[PDB]
């Protein structure tokens, strides 16, 4: 029948998860942000909408650092993005703590990836 | 409740007109065995703070990485981690102090004695001590282990009351520390010739000297010492 898009872990009859797809609409409504991979590093840039002259420049920082060597930026629901960075931070500390070497980027990517995926399971 | 294994002897230090000095030899002993000669026991945190650690060296390494985590975490969501909201000597101290007293209170101490040395942002000298019991105190001179008994008396001859500090120069201060390190080498059976020294000055910032040796030792008179009483030859 209908109503496949009401609960988060539900497969629609064509095998999709509509709640995820709705979340994507919140991303699209976000301000724009980018990453440019150069020959020895990466640049991150982001659009900060100035709603009013009452805002303070440049005092609403959106780009976040994880550990000492990782930059994160996100578009969409901002508090969600901070929650994700928070988890990235704990995860990167836990990795350094045990393995001594600061977390390699693919390792770190998978850490967030497994954790984001997890919120599409229940 | 534990017992220390690999150990570091005295950390000694004082404050002069413009900042602080702190010194520590480069050795980790294994009981009577002088096992490791490369041990750096002065831990710089930032450029206004050096942390000298005596006691169990496994516990020191642990404390050492706590400090790095503390610098990393300060810089999270902080566009002022390189000014104004950078780590202050007193912050780093209160943290360590908190951990020490907490571990003691769990009956599982961090088997150490720590002296935190640096210059605060306003310019004030910071010098404080915490140990494996969480006991804390400040004085114009400070020292752990043998340093407490042999270094402090030499150092207090230079800075004997607070009013002596603006009188004491860096050269005079640095002189005392070096002589003290030599006296310790003469008389502390767990000590080492090689040592490190750090000066944190309100105008020169952090100056960290590694691989110093004890020099100018008097040993000559040993040729004249024969027997233990009546022997003439």
């Amino acid at each position: 029948g209908t109503g496949y898009d009401l609960s988060n872990s539900v497969f629609s009859p064509d095998g999709r998860n509509f709640q995820v797809e709705y979340a994507v609409k919140a991303v699209e409504n976000g301000t724009t942000s980018i990453g440019i991979k150069c020959n020895d590093g990466v640049v991150f840039a982001v659009e900060k909408l100035i709603t009013s002259k009452l805002l303070v420049p440049q005092k609403n920082v959106k780009i976040q650092v994880v550990d000492r060597h990782i930059g994160c930026v996100y578009s969409g629901l901002i508090p969600d993005g901070r929650h994700l960075v928070n988890r990235g931070r704990e995860e990167a500390a836990s990795f350094k703590k045990l393995y001594k070497t600061p977390i390699p980027i693919p390792a770190f990517a998978d850490r967030l990836g497994q954790y984001v995926q997890a919120h599409t399971l229940y | 409740t534990q017992q220390p294994i690999v150990t570091g002897t005295s950390v000694i230090s004082m404050k002069y007109d413009n900042g602080v000095i702190i010194a520590a030899d480069n050795l980790g002993s294994y009981g009577s065995l002088l096992r490791f000669n490369g041990v750096e026991r002065l831990i710089p945190v930032g450029d206004n703070t050096v942390v000298g650690i005596s006691g169990d060296i496994s516990d020191m390494q642990h404390i050492e990485r706590l400090l790095k985590d503390l610098v990393t975490e300060n810089a999270y969501d902080n566009p002022l981690a390189d000014a104004e909201e950078a780590l202050e000597p007193s912050y780093i101290f209160e943290y360590l102090a908190t951990v020490m007293y907490q571990r003691r209170s769990k009956m599982n101490p961090l088997w150490n004695a720590i002296i935190v040395a640096g210059v605060q942002s306003n310019g004030d000298q910071f010098l404080r001590y915490v140990n494996l019991l969480g006991v804390t105190y400040s004085s114009p001179t400070l020292a752990t282990g043998f340093g407490a008994h042999m270094a402090n008396p030499l150092l207090r001859k230079v800075v004997d009351r607070e009013s002596d500090i603006p009188k004491t120069t860096v050269q005079v201060a640095e002189e005392a520390i070096v002589n003290a390190m030599r006296v310790l080498y003469y008389r502390d059976a767990r000590s080492s010739r090689n040592f490190s020294l750090a000066i944190i000055d309100k105008n020169t910032g952090l100056t960290f000297k590694k691989n110093l040796q004890v020099e100018n030792m008097k040993w000559d008179f040993a040729k004249d010492i024969k027997g233990y009483g009546t022997q003439k030859i």
